[PDB]
């Protein structure tokens, strides 16, 4: 079986908002590559839409890195901190099917 | 040594309960950051010089290699013989297990204290999360204790790591800044008079810079001269008005002469740098914003410009293209292409354009009108 | 008195030291997986090779080390010579074989011949401990393992693990997901599949019963009234809202096992001085000095000279939008700020300027991509200086307006 | 391919060899040893201050880190010379501790340790009779307990080539612990003292004590070795006005160093000596005496037949040019008496052209010459009083006459006053002549016609043209002005233009034939925007078929073809057109 | 190339007579140079035409008592480390250190001190070429050159010739410039460069990896896997520094970034990395094909 869907299914909801956030920005672009300022301003946006608190970007960070450490994505470094050009290491229907089953 | 807190006691009261005593275990590792002036190592070493936690300290400006990051820390913590030596990091893991088996150190937690860690940062790969493992890694009761300048959110190694726990030191408040900027050890005054300087100058100086170590420096500069009018003269208030005076001066003055003697085609060949810098859109058919900066052109269009301003007996001899190549070392002059190749790249000026106005002027050329407008 | 110092060595040790607590949660079925899998590979001469991949904090050395010790408990101490490495210190080939040297007890025979073919050296280690016999190998962090110039120790144990037939279980424990896609050709086609396993969290709660039973005074007794009292304490935060909605808090942002030890380490370091049982909000507190916003801190303790600078910088974002900038822009915008005020306090000259920029580089909140005045980049976001220059507590007027202006 | 063969002095090649090359070792020693010294003798005032500050700034140590920035000059060429007498006197009158680095030997931090702890270890134990950081603050420890513990100092040579990042780590470790080691540094700025804080950021730069330092701006360095070298009548060789001036003008416009001066100094005393056989005696007047009385005939005819002693022979009576033509036995004589005469002219020259030059630099504006350099040069390009600015300067000298002119005849007749008995016997006995008008100058018309007699008996006695005023004066001259400009300052980029443009040598060629090459560049520069290549070669294919038929078509095409690419293989080779990547082909015009 | 060259030299270059006397001009000034150099100068001197002809003659009549280190520079195979080894092995008769360029330069400086009237002169035969010179290259060179001892001779071709030489560079070999012409093509060059009528093979890339560490040839690996697994993308422009620099960092090849900045300039002077600018001004890396690629670390794995 493959693991991503699974890893994608037990992910916390900041980080499957994250996901949502990657998706939205990659509906918006058209591209592989997104910058972490306009994913932050997607975060922003869904954490507003969903009654979250506000997603400070040291736990942003924080869940970038546990998804780049997870291999959901593929990354830039933290010390680029900003300007982290993220790609998407699964496919993007993959994604949807993970957060659509539910 | 003598001041512990000077009033920064929650911080150092729970890093103090967090450490706990010698014979159970502490955290793996423990992350500070906060700004330079902060007293993050201030704190650190009066509260580890009251308990005696038995501990190494280490500085890794010091340690540019790895053999002596890991050889000083391994020779300090035996003394707690010979250079025990370690070429890589297992074995330094080897050794550390025969090393911390001694009846100082069997229980108690050890301390490797790493300073300014930004520059373990560019060290290795390996080293950081290595270090940040210790605690499980020998086994041995250790405690990596790190502080920093920079945060954690770029310090991390894009894999993940076992996460530090992460404490702020904060920045010193105003009244603090009263307080522990020196009310204790005036020798001559009342500390109500040297709190009163002090008062009256960094309630004017609270918007430059809040480093402890220059604002301390800049005191004891300007104290005794504001101390000589009083035990000459003679009332705050009259010198007060008397020292801010001398206080707007020497915060702006807080660098001889720009002017430097060149051999004579040296400096044509800067003025022709700067004038093929400063406005080129190919306006050479002209006369033969500003504020981005210098941009970038080939070497030919500075040897026709160079012929252009000089009297026309000039040879393209040897000396003249070894006198433009020695123009570069001394950094008047810049190569934007790092390797473009040996034929004549970008070269882009670098020159501050008073003393381009300068080294014009000595010999015989005004050129402001004809340099941008 | 006796409680307070035995509770903080008895519950300090599996807090954050992550000893072995026998409480295991969401992780049976995997364990079961594992568990006859070892013992057939170890109770008789066959080899397989079984892989382990989770997310960092959770999991798998706890799980490895925890049937390793159950499965040694059993006897015929079975002679198994368990060999533990870890990624990130055996780094090259030559270290890694003179620490399977290491671990092994090889030196008694001198071994001192550097053999070319490195099956020779491999099957030579074996085949001498052969003659002296299951060794099981317990390769940690394999994501960095994978980095080899010749991928030497991955690809020797598979054919060692295949072909030699000596007992041999090559657990991979890894981070990374792709431990396949990341292995080369030759070894991943080769002998990297046996059975994979796969490591994640649960539900919230039950996540909340593993905060209770992670909490609570174990089956071994310091005194049992102390043991009673403090874990119906236990009980007693765990039912009550405000700690559920600081757990839930924490839920969201960490499923990972390892933040809640850490949650909750601070709150027992706070505990012991008085009020040995504790209150819900000495656990919000504890949860409140685990920070949040890193970054405002830093921007939060600037003297005026770099908010002002700095926002000067988010200026430079709202007019001539997205240039990596260099001094003079920065300048110009200061001294247009500071020609529309009248006051002549802050027309702070020239160099004095610089000085604000290179204790800002120390920051790195501004980044280098000619030497002084070129090409910085900021990195940051509007809202938290926002945030940050009206917390500032000696914040002028002057720059307030110049936040309103912006 | 650098292949080697292993194998398995006196030659110079009339003028014979043997003391004539010890003539110029003998010379070029002695110019070049007292080059040394006066070097030395000049920054004795620089580095003497240097002594003090560097005394004070130690002692008082019982934070903080002093540096001595010096502003040395643009010429880097002799930099090492002044690192060597300062590396002298800190070694002498301050500690044995005195070690120095090359910003070439060090790029980054493993190099800086190991190459200074290996100079301080071999400094330390020549006088008292390896990575690793705290071990050199434990040789301090060791080595030195005792004497006040004396500073030991580094000195970087480049401030400037040095890289940011090893410097910082440097001073950081430095300024960490100098509890023990105090370590005092002293960079030399090439530039100025701006740059100081230009490569070093300022956590590091505010952490010591800067105290900068000048140094001998280069003008008044070389009036000095100018003035001392061949100014004076000591060294026997002399030179040319035309042949100096070349010298001086590479000097003040291109390169600004002195090492390159006497490398051209010495360039011209090794090609006069190649040059003409009458140069041997070349010496002192006794060491000239010794053998002009034994000498080869043939070199005696040539000391006839030199055009400035035909000159000296169309001025004078027959009955003794009769005996005087041939004979060797009074051309002796006659010629021993001309070099007392060139002997002569050089020491009343000098030393009133020294008189004159403080005369003259006395003035307001200074209109003759700014300097001492160029004072020899106006009174020898024209003659000097036909020429306007002496006329200037008599024109300036009338009313100028108050008691600033005659202090000043006072300040510069002391200065020869010291000069008037090391002169110590004149030629004209011209020191007590003049001193006998100047010993009224204690006691404002007497300034006017003392004035007038003064620079009258002067100028138009000594103060003449060498050339046509001496014969025999080509042993001690050497002139050949743009054949040592090219061995001493070539341009290849005119060279290529020539003999590109104009490859006439000397058979029809000015304006076709014998090239294959300047065809080549001279057919690509007759379309002179950009070129293509296949019609590029059929033009040249046009050009040498009209060649051919001045004197089938495809075994033509074919050996026109490949020296056609035999040639554009070298017009690309040699900094003309560069290959233009990607296209079908093209070539570009790199060079206008 | 070689069917090229077998029309070469066919019939008739259209002088002969001028040709041989003006090199014929030029046999008179070598004493001069003989005793030129004896006193410690050096002579570059340039020309038009060919003119290491005139330099073997000049060797054969009046070298033949000394040591000559004869460098050709028209060749690829030569950089200094190779005039280091050689003048190490083949005239001081035994062989030197092996750790660093510095320590060996350092080495053979301080062998020469001490014995006096060694007596070895090298003369090199196109000091400006695209592989002799260098900061690194021709300061070697220069260190070398600028003691009493050695005798360096010269040739420089090219239009900018004169500008790899600063004062402090000029002033270790004193340096002064003939003038010569011969108008001789340029056979050596020519031959043994390249044609264009017809990448690099092997041989080359062979020499630069047994010249260099085994951890750079762990960088080129890197470096060719990202460019070979990517070949058929047409938008693929090359590694940026930074993402090269961290790819490198994690498998622990490179410390620092002067190291691998110093690494890559220093390959980017074989010719097997090319920088190209993109529109952000940041260089981007791409070397010079596909299929020799996957010849040598298909070989150099088995
Ligand atoms: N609370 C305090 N009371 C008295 N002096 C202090 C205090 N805090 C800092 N200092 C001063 O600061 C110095 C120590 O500097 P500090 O501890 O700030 O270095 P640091 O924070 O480690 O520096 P960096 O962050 O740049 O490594 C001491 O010498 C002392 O003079
Ligand atoms: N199911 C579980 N049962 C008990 N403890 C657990 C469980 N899951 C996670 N933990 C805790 O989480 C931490 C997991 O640490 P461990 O080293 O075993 O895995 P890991 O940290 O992901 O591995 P690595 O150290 O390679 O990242 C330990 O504190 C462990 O006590």
């Amino acid at each position: 079986s493959s693991s991503y869907i699974t890893a994608i299914k037990n992910s916390s909801v900041l980080e499957q908002s994250f996901l949502r956030a990657i998706l939205a920005e990659f509906r918006r672009s058209g591209l592989e590559e997104a910058t972490f300022q306009q994913i932050y301003s997607q975060h922003v946006a869904l954490c507003r839409m969903e009654g979250l608190p506000y997603p400070t970007m040291s736990e942003t960070m924080a869940v970038c890195s546990h998804l780049g450490s997870c291999r959901l994505l593929l990354v830039e470094p933290s010390r680029n901190d900003l300007l982290l050009r993220v790609r998407l290491n699964v496919s993007q229907d993959d994604v949807l099917y993970a957060l659509k089953d539910e | 040594l003598e001041n512990v807190v000077l009033c920064r006691e929650s911080q150092v009261s729970i890093l103090q309960s967090l450490f706990g005593e010698r014979h159970h275990f502490s955290f793996p590792s423990i992350f500070i950051y906060g700004h330079t002036a902060s007293g993050k190592t201030y704190v650190t070493q009066t509260l580890l010089k009251t308990l005696e936690l038995p501990h190494v300290f280490v500085n890794c400006v010091e340690c540019f290699t790895l053999r002596l990051l890991l050889e000083q820390i391994l020779n300090k913590l035996n003394h707690l013989s010979t250079e025990i030596t370690c070429e890589t990091f297992n074995d330094f893991v080897r050794l550390f297990k025969q090393v911390t088996t001694a009846e100082n150190l069997k229980d108690q937690t050890v301390y490797i204290v790493l300073d300014k860690a930004e520059y373990l940062r560019d060290m290795e790969a390996n080293l950081l999360p290595g270090f940040l493992r210790l605690q499980e890694l020998a086994d041995r009761n250790v405690t990596v204790l790190f502080l920093s300048e920079i945060v954690w959110e770029k310090f991390r190694p894009n894999t993940g790591c076992f996460e530090p726990f992460v404490l702020y030191f904060p920045d010193y408040s105003i009244g603090n800044l009263q307080k522990i900027l020196s009310h204790d050890h005036p020798p001559e005054y009342s500390a109500d008079f040297y709190a009163a300087y002090i008062n009256i100058l960094l309630g004017v100086f609270y918007t430059v810079c809040r480093d402890l170590k220059e604002l301390r420096h800049l005191a004891v500069l300007n104290f005794p001269k504001y101390c000589e009018p009083v035990v000459k003269g003679e009332d705050t208030r009259k010198l007060w008005r008397n020292i801010e005076p001398h206080l707007k001066k020497a915060m702006q003055t807080v660098s001889a002469h720009t002017h430097v003697e060149l051999p004579y085609y040296s400096k044509f060949i800067l003025i022709a740098a700067y004038l093929a810098s400063y406005n080129p859109a190919r306006t050479d058919k002209r006369f033969f914003n500003h504020l981005l900066g210098p941009k970038p052109f080939p070497l030919d269009r500075l040897l026709a410009i160079l012929y252009s301003i000089v009297d026309s007996r000039v040879a393209p001899t040897a000396n003249i293209f070894s006198q433009i190549t020695s123009l570069v070392t001394l950094q008047l002059l810049t190569l934007v292409g790092h390797d473009d190749q040996l034929d004549g790249p970008k070269y882009k000026c670098t020159v501050s354009l008073d003393f381009i106005r300068a080294i014009a002027r000595t010999v015989n050329f005004d050129i402001i009108k004809y340099l941008y407008d | 008195t006796e409680c307070l110092s035995q509770v903080q060595r008895i519950l300090r040790e599996r807090f954050c030291r992550q000893s072995p607590h026998s409480n295991l949660f969401g992780v049976q079925v995997q364990y079961k997986h594992l568990s006859e899998l070892l013992k057939r590979t170890a109770l008789h001469g066959e080899s397989n090779s079984v892989l382990i991949i989770g997310p960092r904090g959770s999991g798998k050395t706890m799980l490895i080390n925890h049937a390793l010790k159950e499965l040694m408990e059993i006897e015929e101490s079975e002679n198994v010579l368990q060999v533990h490495l870890n990624g990130l210190l055996q780094i090259n080939d030559k270290i890694a074989l003179k620490e399977i040297t290491r671990q092994l007890n090889l030196e008694n025979v001198v071994g001192d011949k550097v053999f070319g073919s490195f099956a020779e050296n491999l099957s030579f280690l074996l085949e001498a401990l052969k003659k002296g016999c299951p060794v099981i190998f317990i390769l940690d962090e394999f994501d960095l393992f994978a980095h080899h110039k010749n991928q030497t120790l991955l690809y020797n144990l598979f054919d060692i693990s295949q072909s030699a037939q000596t007992p041999i279980a090559v657990i991979g424990l890894t981070c990374r997901l792709d431990i396949l896609e990341l292995l080369e050709k030759r070894v991943k086609s080769r002998f990297s599949h046996r059975q994979i396993h796969l490591m994640n969290s649960f539900g919230f709660p039950q996540y909340v019963k593993i905060f209770k039973e992670q909490l609570s005074l174990p089956a071994e007794f310091p005194d049992k009234v102390f043991a009673e009292k403090w874990n119906e304490n236990v009980q007693y935060l765990s039912e009550d809202r405000s700690v559920q909605e600081v757990l839930q808090k924490h839920f969201n942002i960490s499923k990972n096992l390892r933040s809640l030890h850490m949650l909750l380490m601070l709150a027992l370091n706070r505990v012991t001085a008085s009020h040995p049982f504790m209150t819900a909000v000495d656990l919000m507190e504890a949860s409140q000095l685990c920070s949040m916003d890193s970054k405002a801190n830093i921007v939060h303790g600037l003297s005026v000279l770099e908010i002002c600078l700095i926002i000067a910088m988010k200026h430079l974002n709202d007019i001539y939008e997205e240039e990596p900038f260099n001094f003079q822009m920065v300048y110009n915008e200061f001294q247009k700020f500071v020609q529309r005020k009248a006051h002549s306090v802050y027309n702070f000259e020239k160099p004095v300027v610089m000085k604000a920029f290179e204790h800002l580089q120390q920051l790195e909140l501004i980044k280098p991509m000619e030497r002084e005045y070129q090409l910085m980049k900021l990195l940051l976001d509007n809202t938290q200086i926002m945030n940050a220059l009206q917390k500032y507590p000696n914040c002028p007027t002057d720059v307030r307006q110049w936040a309103t202006s912006s | 391919g650098c292949f080697v063969f292993k194998p398995n002095e006196d030659y110079f090649n009339p003028e014979d060899s043997k003391l004539r090359f010890e003539t110029y070792q003998l010379i070029w020693q002695q110019m070049k040893s007292e080059n040394e010294r006066l070097q030395e003798e000049l920054n004795k005032n620089l580095f003497d201050n240097l002594i003090e500050f560097l005394q004070k700034s130690h002692s008082g140590f019982q934070r903080e880190i002093p540096t001595a920035a010096l502003v040395l000059g643009v010429n880097v060429t002799d930099h090492d010379l002044t690192f060597g007498s300062l590396t002298e006197a800190l070694q002498n009158n301050v500690t044995p501790y005195v070690v120095s680095l090359q910003a070439k030997d060090c790029p980054d931090m493993k190099h800086f340790l190991q190459k200074l702890i290996s100079q301080l270890m071999d400094c330390c134990v020549d006088i008292k009779s390896q990575k690793t950081d705290p071990k050199m603050l434990s040789k301090k420890r060791t080595t030195s307990s005792q004497w006040q513990s004396p500073p030991v100092v580094v000195i970087l040579k480049d401030m400037e080539s040095f890289a940011t990042k090893v410097l910082q780590d440097f001073i950081i470790i430095s300024s960490q612990h100098l509890h023990e080691f105090p370590l005092i540094l002293i960079f030399g700025i090439a530039t100025s003292p701006i740059i100081i804080h230009r490569l070093l950021p300022h956590a590091v730069s505010s952490l010591l004590c800067i105290e900068l330092f000048q140094s001998l701006s280069c003008k008044e360095h070389l009036t000095t070795v100018l003035d001392k070298l061949l100014l004076t009548t000591q060294f026997p060789f002399k030179i040319n006005e035309k042949v100096l001036q070349v010298l001086t003008n590479i000097f003040l416009y291109h390169d600004f160093s002195v090492q390159n001066f006497i490398k051209g100094l010495q360039l011209s005393l090794l090609e006069h000596f190649y040059s003409q056989p009458l140069s041997v005696l070349c010496c002192n007047l006794p060491e000239a005496k010794r053998r002009i009385n034994f000498l080869s005939n043939n070199q005696c005819e040539n000391i006839r037949r030199l055009p400035s002693f035909r000159r000296y022979v169309e001025k004078q009576a027959s009955e003794k040019q009769v005996a005087l033509l041939t004979n060797e036995r009074y051309l002796k004589e006659e010629t021993q008496l001309l070099l007392e005469n060139l002997h002569v002219y050089h020491m009343n020259y000098f030393l009133v052209l020294r008189c004159l030059h403080k005369f003259t630099s006395s003035l307001p504006k200074y209109p003759l010459g700014r300097q001492i350099r160029e004072l020899y040069c106006t009174c020898l390009e024209k003659n000097i009083w036909d020429s306007e600015e002496y006329a200037s300067v008599l024109q300036l000298l009338r009313m100028l006459a108050k008691d600033e002119l005659m202090t000043i005849l006072e300040k510069c007749f002391k200065v020869f006053k010291s000069y008037c008995e090391n002169h110590l016997g004149s030629t004209a006995k011209r020191i007590e002549e003049f001193l006998a008008q100047f010993q009224s100058l204690d006691e404002k018309f007497e300034v006017l016609r003392e004035n007038v007699v003064n620079f009258i008996d002067c100028l138009v006695r000594e103060y003449l043209l060498p050339p046509e005023t001496q014969p025999l004066h080509e042993v001690v001259y050497f002139s050949a002005a743009h054949a040592l400009r090219e061995h001493l300052n070539a341009a290849p980029r005119i060279a290529l233009h020539t003999a590109l443009n104009n490859p006439y040598y000397y058979l029809k060629n000015e304006a076709n034939i014998a090239p294959d090459i300047c065809i080549a560049y001279k057919l690509h520069l007759e379309c002179s925007r950009l070129i293509n290549l296949v019609d590029w070669s059929e033009a040249f294919a046009t050009v040498v078929t009209a060649a051919e038929k001045m004197d089938t078509s495809e075994e033509m095409n074919e050996i026109i073809h490949a020296r056609f690419i035999r040639a554009v293989s070298e017009l690309e080779l040699l900094g003309f057109i560069k290959p233009t990547k990607q296209k079908t082909d093209h070539v570009a015009r790199l060079t206008w | 190339q070689q069917t090229l060259r077998n029309l070469l030299s066919k019939v008739s270059p259209s002088f002969s007579a001028e040709l041989k006397q003006l090199n014929q001009q030029y046999e008179k000034l070598f004493h001069k140079w003989m005793l030129q150099l004896h006193l410690g100068f050096n002579i570059v001197l340039y020309g038009l035409g060919s003119k290491r002809d005139l330099l073997e003659r000049f060797r054969t009549t009046m070298l033949q008592d000394s040591i000559h280190v004869v460098i050709n520079g028209f060749f690829p195979g030569i950089s200094v480390k190779s005039v280091l080894n050689s003048i190490t092995e083949e005239v001081l008769d035994h062989m030197g250190t092996f750790r660093s360029i510095l320590d060996q330069l350092d080495w053979i400086v301080n062998k020469f001190k001490e014995d006096s009237s060694l007596e070895l002169f090298l003369l090199i035969h196109n000091l400006d070429s695209q592989m002799l010179r260098g900061e690194k290259s021709q300061q070697i060179i220069g260190q070398l050159s600028s003691l009493h001892n050695i005798y360096l001779i010269a040739s420089i071709d090219h239009l900018n010739a004169p500008l790899m030489w600063d004062h402090a560079k000029q002033s270790l070999f004193n340096w002064l410039w003939y003038e010569t012409t011969t108008y001789s093509p340029y056979t050596e060059e020519t031959s043994y460069e390249n044609s264009l009528l017809v990448s690099l093979p092997l041989s080359s890339l062979t020499h630069v990896l047994r010249s260099l560490t085994p951890n750079a040839r762990g960088i080129f690996r890197l470096l060719i896997k990202y460019q070979l697994d990517n070949q058929d993308n047409p938008s693929y422009i090359g590694l940026s520094f930074q993402d090269f620099y961290q790819q490198c960092r994690e498998a622990f090849l490179v410390n620092s970034d002067l190291t691998l900045r110093a690494q890559l300039t220093e390959f980017r002077d074989h010719k097997l990395i090319r920088t190209k600018k993109g529109t952000d001004g940041v260089e981007y890396l791409l070397i010079p094909d596909n299929g020799t690629l996957t010849d040598f670390l298909e070989k150099e794995e088995e």
